[PDB]
DNA sequence: GGGGGGGGGGGGGGGGGGGGGTTTGGGGGGGGGG
DNA sequence: CCCCCCCCCCACCCCCCCCCCCCCCCCCCCCCC
């Protein structure tokens, strides 16, 4: 039987993802941007593709943005038929790693610009299954590891090969031999090589400062990564997720290979667990991860600039009497102290750092120190940089330790 | 001749006990309550003779949510419902199912009733819950016993903590593994009913079905930790506690610290020897599994916002008990009132201090006030920790100052405060948050605290020949950190002496001046009232300042004189600021600056 | 496994005979129906649910009995040496004797009546030719037995550290310090598990630690037909007991120079639990029991308690004497100067 | 678009069905309903919803039962309309849709009658010799074929 | 032309075998004494 | 005000289960009435 729904869904993203029209400040040469991302893929031989929620919300009366975010988890595979079938009609050379046999390409489709973020404390069990938008501070990542995708296996007693073995949250086995002159059930051994892997990392949020109804104890959340969103996050990191909230059984519990089960209330009846009964997690799969909260030579630099911010440099550096117009720029919420404004540039700007033939570095930063009444603007200054400046930092005197200032 | 339908081991008709609810559930009157209960004395037509229970239920389909709240003492009153009351009581969970699909069937009657365009596949769609609360005395935790054991019952107790939300499969989803067909299966009393043979008999495989996880349907469930409270126990053993779950939108009703009351079924179950066995212990694991919780307008405003002496009305109702002292407690109303905020850095807070002698009433006045803020703290100052008074060490937890985040803190011994802890508060006053750095903990800890400092002069007395800096012995600096400080002082005087005793002695004769209008008047001008600055105000700043800082002065005050006269004109709900609100923040500085 | 067997010198058809000859004659005569009988229609009544048995009246009636001139057997020392097998006795013999009640009940609100009176009409639709339940299930009463007074073993307070294993089966008698109390629990006495596929009740009593749930319907009118129907536990039709224990330590003087202080574990059932708390120095009457862990786990099941430890007219046989602030406050430590 | 709208409303019509047969409480809440039979006697089921429709009552009683009967069972061809699903169907791209639809018409205008001729005056001899396969490939290509044009010809008045 | 009896397949039950079930040191935070 | 202390936190039997074997039931085919 065939999901006639899940197909229909198909047909429709299938459709959207291969002539989805829209340009901007030019004439109507629409860009169709999807299949120019598909081409950008091709072009750079990436495995993934990015879209907006939003664009999606306003195809085709809704109906398949409604359907994708209530139940994206029916109807991710038949996306992932749909993306399959654009590639193959405009992009090919795609569908392989791209003679030694080149793999099948997996695709990513990281969603993104939904219409809310729901708190960790807004996790309600109905939107399993659903596609959200999620927000809190990562305060651990795992070890980036191998998550075995779809399984090989070659029989212990005949040497044939069962293959694209789909992979529960157990380490799954097949049950029957594929050959019928064999007798098998539950023997094997798995073909590394053939089989498939995903890069796999979980990360832990906890609910945002501000966020905390009273100041209390934050709530927590375990989300997964994979593939190309893998390490992008970081520890302390405020970051935004989407993906899907699921439920995540007890893999001990449930049965799993050389391990026993685990020894308020689960549910039992099913005939893996026998006389034991199972519990969930709740966690969060996520397809797209942003944070809410260098370069030394210029042209690899200027490259990565809008033609329009290419003349804001231009008429920068035109402006030969610019140099009073920067000062003037720093703090802006800071009346006068002239003199310290022109230091914070020159601090931003910094010295060159330098290596000598004996080894020996010459430094490069310049330390700064602001000497004045408490009642005077200086902690607006530092409040300034720390708002402006990347990658920057604000800590007290008092209520700081040496631990927390060099390293623990 | 047919079948009939009963709650099992009672021999209560399911039917009529229907049927004894609906009457009730449309047809009932609120009077009934006031004939059965005490002030039937006032019985009054215009809100007693609705059919309260159908009012109920319409203004609950307009906002089209699942839960009708019970008073179960209502079950009572009308005649067909009188056994029923029982009926809950001795068999809550049939009844409670009863009034569950009573109530949707009603939804459903009041519509078709009416013909109306309302969406019928909305109520079908939804769920629809019965919270029946009131049951009965509220006994103690220590004396359920095994005869409450199926019973509802109602307890008062204290949250210790809570689980996070626990998901509870509510349907099983098993797709076919040869045939790729799907069907669903509800839990029966936590057991999955798997089909052993594939359903479509075109496929019919045996033990093809498996259980597609994410695709299985879930309720929420939540397991808190409810004490009894120190205030009931004897007090010489310790007090109990009990497990109570909680379900759907009943999680996160409340929190840790929360008294509440609890109704709910009492259970029991057994408890495994070991997961991987089927052997259970024999003494039953029991909890409350909670069907009710509880803790435990604009006219009146706008009415009273038009009078004259609204200043002074608003300063005696702080602390009427005390005397009259109205310059401090003028200057209080306006750190409840607050200025306001921009965003580009400076908050719309205000901080006093409270110098004087020991021996007068200001520790009251802060007690008081610490009573009339909505999320305020009290502590004192000496020997207060920079890390006790704000944040300590695994994991960081909040002190006093930042659970007052967005409240007045109140202080008292402050003058007896070590300078590092000082130091702190430095950049409370200055940013209103903490910038931490320890070993593995890096964080700027928002607290938006208008603190409420009580000080005193060094030794027993304040000396009248010295200034209040030379007095304190506080830094004048740290004195400048706050808006207005105060000399309150035990100084002989028989008239004010005489009036004082009067004050306090006719306390005792009598049987705005409450608290709760108070807080409410203040709770709205803070959701309604946001003054602008008017140019009439710019000038008076600019000048009033340019005046003391060649008396001298710091833009500290301006910044002061700024967040006082928005403060002052949350007054009358003016919501603009003109000269006369600078005119008063300049004016109570000018009793201040003057050390 | 086969066992071999032992002849004793004990008959339980003798002594269930005497129990039932005691409770349905003694009275206690000293001070002048019978008092047992008398408190079983308390019972009936369902006024009262706490049967206490006086070990003295026991020695009464078998004083009684030998002054008649036949021998009584002395059930004092029967129920002194294996006390755990005479308590099932004393309920039999009350299961088989005790009288209707007197006070109306309401008697259908008990789900107990109602559930054995449909289980008695489907047996007498099966009658028809077209125990009805285990007695603790219907047993509402809870059975304790009371020591002997001074006038034998049960009389006298040993200290913790005198339990010795040879007192295991014996209505000891036991005195200490209670170190920690438990809060108190459910067990079950019997489990009532539902049929879904006939809708005929099982039961099972529990008498151990831990039990295993029944699963397939061992009911005739489930077996007779090979209907192999699931079982479901109930809470409300299953009979619970209320259960607690109690950690007694020996008292800080008694111990000897150098040793630990030793402790034992007392368990509490029914109507007599709550009736200790921490820091009482207390007497308590049980029966000293083996649990399973060849060493076994003990404990003692507590039976009976002996804690260590109008106005408004008599305040004024002080104040019509007169100055009573001045001599109330001179009433402040008289031994302070 | 409109298509899949209208998909998700038939099946949001099971959805409000499974949800009239489902618990408005948690799966250890259950009470339990007794039937008592027209005879004086009574059965017992959890079901919240059934414990107020003796419907479901009855049918779950029923469903409970874990007896069956059992049933009894029941190569050299390809898989076609004769051993599918019956609801199998090619998705087609719309591209590939009318490319083959104006393929098998120009070979209904053209191909037909004289393949059929041909194929059948030789299937008028050697039918004792005609392999299994080949007779059954003969006469789904017979029906296929007939059956689209007489669903053209329904359609289309030019054909 | 329908019903009984013989023969073969498929499913379920029952038995048997097997495996599982606190001290010591170090760093950092926090508080007290010279 | 500075340094040292000290406190915290952390690293053999019985049950469930699975595999194997044997019997019984149910369907199909052939013969008899
Ligand atoms: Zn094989
Ligand atoms: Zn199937
Ligand atoms: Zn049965």
């Amino acid at each position: 039987v065939d999901d006639v729904t899940g197909e229909k869904v198909r047909e429709a993203f299938e459709q959207f993802l291969e002539d989805f029209s829209v340009q901007s400040t030019d004439t109507g040469e629409v860009e169709k941007v999807y299949r120019a991302q598909i081409e950008f893929m091709k072009i750079y031989d990436l495995n993934t593709i990015y879209i907006d929620y939003q664009h999606l919300s306003m195809r085709e009366n809704g109906a398949l943005a409604m359907a994708i975010s209530e139940q994206y988890y029916r109807f991710l595979p038949f996306l992932q038929k749909g993306l399959r079938r654009v590639v193959r009609k405009y992009a090919p050379e795609l569908l392989n790693t791209s003679s030694p046999e080149q793999t099948e390409r997996v695709f990513q489709i990281s969603f993104f610009n939904l219409p809310t973020v729901h708190r960790i404390r807004d996790i309600r069990s109905e939107k399993i299954g659903s596609l959200l938008s999620i927000s809190g501070t990562v305060t651990r990542t795992s070890e980036v590891r191998p998550e075995l995708y779809k399984a090989s296996f070659t029989c212990d007693m005949c040497r044939a090969i069962v293959d694209n073995v789909e992979q529960s949250f157990k380490y799954t086995e097949p049950t029957f031999c594929p050959n019928p002159s064999c007798e098998n059930r539950a023997f094997w051994t798995l073909n590394v090589t053939r089989s498939r892997f995903l890069d796999w990392q979980k990360v832990r949020i906890q609910e945002n400062a501000n966020e905390i109804p009273t100041g209390s104890m934050p709530r927590t959340l375990d989300v997964i990564l994979r593939g190309d969103s893998v390490e992008r996050a970081k520890p302390g990191d405020r970051c935004k997720f989407t993906g899907v909230e699921i439920v995540v059984p007890d893999v001990t519990q449930l049965g799993l290979p050389g391990v026993k089960p685990s020894s308020n209330s689960g549910v039992t009846g099913l005939r893996s667990l026998g006389v034991r009964d199972l519990t969930y997690k709740i966690s969060f799969l996520a397809c797209h991860v942003i944070s809410i909260g260098n370069e030394r030579d210029q042209e690899v630099f200027l490259n990565s600039l809008s033609s329009d911010e290419i003349n804001e440099l231009k008429e920068m550096v035109k402006d030969e009497h610019i140099y009073d117009k920067l000062v003037r720029s720093i703090a802006p919420a800071v009346f006068g102290h002239e003199a310290v404004k022109k230091g914070i540039l020159l601090q931003m700007l910094g010295g060159v750092h330098k290596s000598t033939v004996e080894g020996i570095k010459l430094r490069g930063d310049i330390n700064i120190c602001v000497v004045g009444d408490p009642s005077t603007s200086k902690s607006q200054f530092l409040k300034y940089v720390v708002g402006f400046a990347p990658r920057s930092v604000y800590t007290s005197g008092k209520a700081s330790s040496a631990a927390g200032l060099t390293a623990a | 001749s047919e079948p009939l339908r009963i709650i099992w081991g009672t021999n209560v008709s399911i039917q009529e006990c229907t049927t004894n609810f609906r009457n009730f559930l449309m047809s009932f009157k609120y009077k009934f309550r006031k004939i059965l209960d005490e002030r039937e004395e006032f019985i009054n037509n215009t809100t007693d003779e609705e059919l309260y229970y159908i009012k109920q239920l319409n203004e609950m389909r307009e906002l089209g949510t699942s839960n009708l709240n019970l008073d179960a003492r209502n079950l009572l009153a009308y005649k067909q419902t009188e056994d029923l009351y029982h009926q809950l009581l001795n068999y809550p969970q049939e009844v409670i199912s009863i009034m569950d699909q009573t109530i949707k069937d009603c939804m459903v009657s009041l519509i078709v009733d009416n013909n109306l365009d309302y969406d019928l596949d909305e109520i079908e769609t939804k769920f629809y819950k019965v919270r029946p609360y009131n049951v009965g005395s509220c006994k103690g935790m220590r004396e359920l016993n095994p005869n409450d054991i199926d019973k509802l019952i109602n307890l008062k107790g204290l949250v210790l903590r809570s689980t996070p939300v626990i998901p509870d499969m509510k349907v099983a989803f098993f797709k076919c593994n040869v045939c790729d067909h799907t069907m669903a299966v509800e839990i029966d009393r936590g057991v999955i009913q798997e089909p052993a043979r594939c359903e479509r008999i075109d496929c019919n495989e045996p033990n093809s079905m498996s259980l597609i996880h994410n695709r299985c349907s879930f309720a929420d469930k939540q397991v808190i930790k409810l004490q009894e409270t120190p205030d009931f126990v004897p007090d010489g053993q310790t007090p109990h506690s009990i497990s109570l779950c909680v379900y759907d939108e009943l999680v996160d009703s409340c929190r840790a610290g929360d008294r509440i009351e609890v109704t709910g079924t009492f259970r029991s179950i057994p408890i495994r020897a070991n997961s991987r066995q089927r052997v259970l212990k024999s003494l039953y694991k029991t909890y409350v599994d909670v069907v009710h919780v509880k803790k435990v307008d604009l006219a009146k405003i706008r009415e009273v916002a038009a009078r004259e002496d609204l200043y002074s009305l608003l300063a005696r109702s702080i602390a009427p008990s005390i005397y009259e002292l109205e310059d401090v407690k003028k200057g209080i109303l306006l750190q409840l009132f607050g200025g306001t905020n921009k965003t580009f850095r400076y908050r719309g807070d205000i901080n006093i201090l409270l110098c004087g002698d020991p021996s007068t009433s200001k520790s009251q006045i802060l007690q008081y006030v610490h009573k009339i803020t909505p999320r305020g703290v009290y502590t004192s100052g000496k020997g207060s920790s920079a890390v006790g008074l704000t944040a300590y060490i695994l994991v960081l937890e909040s002190g006093a100052l930042v659970l007052s985040d967005g409240g007045v803190c109140c202080i008292d011994e402050f003058d007896k405060m070590s300078d590092s802890t000082r130091s702190v508060l430095h950049e409370v006053m200055e940013q209103q948050t903490i910038s931490i750095a320890k070993a593995g903990i890096i964080t700027t800890l928002n607290a938006r605290s208008s603190i409420l400092a009580s000080a005193n002069p060094i030794g027993s007395r304040y000396n009248p020949n010295l200034p209040v800096t030379e007095n304190i012995d506080l830094p004048p600096p740290l004195l400048s950190r706050f808006d207005l400080v105060y000399l309150v002082l035990d100084k002989v005087d028989e008239k004010n002496d005489r009036e004082l005793a009067k004050h306090l002695t006719n306390l005792y004769l009598e049987d705005v001046l409450p608290v709760e209008f108070l807080t409410m008047y203040i709770s709205y001008a803070k959701e309604h009232i946001h003054p602008i600055i008017t140019e009439a105000a710019k000038t008076e700043l600019v000048r009033a300042y340019v005046g003391m800082r060649k008396m001298t002065a710091t833009t500290r005050q301006l910044e002061s004189m700024i967040r006082l006269a928005e403060a002052h004109a949350k007054m009358k709900l003016k919501n603009v600021v003109e000269l006369e609100d600078v005119q008063e923040a300049v004016r109570l500085i000018r009793s201040a600056i003057k050390d | 496994a086969a066992l071999p067997s032992i002849q004793l010198p004990v008959d339980y058809n003798n002594l269930f005979n005497e129990i039932t000859d005691f409770l349905v004659t003694f009275k206690q005569d000293t001070l002048s129906g019978p008092k047992y009988m008398a408190m079983l229609q308390k019972v009936a009544n369902r006024e009262l649910n706490s049967v206490i048995i006086d070990l003295d009246d026991i020695l009464q009636y078998q004083n009684e009995k030998f002054l008649q001139g036949t021998q009584a057997d002395d059930l004092v020392s029967a129920i002194q040496q294996n006390a755990n097998h005479f308590t099932e006795l004393f309920c039999r013999a009350i299961d088989n004797n005790m009288p209707l009640p007197t006070k109306e009940i309401d008697y259908k609100d008990d789900v107990l009546d109602v559930i054995l009176n449909q289980r008695r009409l489907r047996n007498e639709r099966m009658l028809s030719d077209r125990e009805l339940f285990p007695p603790n299930l219907t047993r509402r009463y809870f059975l304790y037995f009371k020591p002997l007074s001074q006038n034998a073993i049960s009389s006298k307070p040993l200290s913790v550290r005198q339990i010795k294993g040879d007192f295991l089966g014996q209505l000891i008698t036991v005195r200490g310090i209670i170190t920690r109390v438990s809060d108190v629990k459910p067990a079950v006495e019997v489990i009532a598990y539902t049929c879904d596929q006939c809708g005929y009740e099982v039961f099972q009593e529990v008498n151990s630690r831990t039990f295993t749930p029944l699963s397939e319907c061992t009911s005739e009118e489930c077996s007779q037909n090979q209907t192999k129907g699931q079982l479901f536990m109930s809470t409300r039709a299953s009979k619970f007991s209320a259960f607690q224990e109690c950690k007694i330590q020996e008292l800080s003087q008694q111990v000897p120079v150098g040793h630990i202080p030793r402790s034992l574990n007392i368990h509490v059932n029914g109507t007599l639990v709550r009736s200790l708390s921490p820091g009482d120095i207390v007497d308590v009457t049980g029966i000293f029991l083996p649990a399973p862990y060849l060493l076994t786990e003990t404990y003692l099941e507590a039976q009976f308690v002996r804690q260590h430890k109008d106005v408004e007219e008599r305040v004024m046989e002080l104040i019509t004497s007169g100055d009573v602030y001045n001599r109330l406050a001179k009433s402040i430590a008289p031994e302070i100067y | 678009g409109f298509e899949l709208s209208k998909l998700l409303q038939k099946e949001h019509q099971m959805r409000k069905n499974v949800i009239k047969h489902t618990s408005a409480r948690h799966s250890r809440f259950g009470g339990l309903l007794s039937i008592q039979t027209p005879d004086k006697t009574r059965l017992t089921v959890s079901g919240s919803q059934a414990l107020v429709d003796e419907k479901i009552a009855l049918q779950k009683l029923d469903d409970s039962k874990k007896w069956n009967k059992r049933i009894i069972k029941k190569e050299g061809l390809p898989n076609s309309l004769l051993n599918s699903q019956t609801g199998k169907a090619i998705f087609f791209t719309e591209s590939n849709g009318k490319h083959f639809k104006e393929f098998i018409n120009n070979f209904i205008d053209s191909g037909f009658n004289i393949l059929l001729h041909s194929v059948t005056n030789y299937f008028t001899t050697e039918q004792d010799r005609m392999v299994t396969l080949e007779q059954v490939e003969y006469l789904l290509f017979f029906a296929w074929f007939v059956k689209y044009q007489l669903l053209r010809s329904k359609i289309d008045n030019s054909a």
